[PDB]
């Protein structure tokens, strides 16, 4: 009809409602993120925890970490047979 | 002068000179222009500020 403001209508809606939702998820995701792998908390030792944080730790995760249980139970069971048999 | 007995070239020129302003211009845009400018400028400023804020975010 006459003059208007075709571009200035970005007030009524920002570009990309789906991109806006994605970016809003991105802001919460990236902001509420550790600076560089923060909050590790690996070490622990209290009676059994000295074995948990050492033997159930994934630095090795080899076969001996489970085999310690077998060796210990064998130590218990040999005395069990000695007191039993 | 090419019309020796026109007897109306005087009258025709009289009407011509007296019809110097057949009418006026119409620059009636004095508040419509202001309102259009206000709406456009506020909307565009909101858009530009939103764009800058999006850039910063």
């Amino acid at each position: 009809v006459s003059t208007l403001i075709p571009p200035k209508v970005v007030s009524s809606k920002n570009i990309g409602s789906a991109p806006n939702a994605k970016r809003i998820a991105n802001v919460v995701h990236f902001y509420k993120s550790l600076p560089q792998g923060p909050a590790p908390a690996i070490k622990a030792n209290t009676r059994l925890a000295r074995y948990k944080a050492k033997y159930f730790d994934g630095d090795n995760a080899s076969g001996k970490p489970l085999w310690h249980f077998a060796l210990g139970i064998i130590a218990f069971g040999y005395s069990m047979e000695y007191y039993f048999h | 002068s090419v019309l020796k007995n026109t007897s109306v070239i005087d009258k025709i020129e009289s009407y011509v000179k007296q019809y110097k302003p057949v009418k006026i211009d119409a620059s009636k845009q004095l508040q419509v222009i202001e309102s259009f400018e206000k709406h456009a400028m506020t909307n565009a400023k909101e858009t530009e500020s939103l764009v800058s804020k999006e850039l910063k975010d």
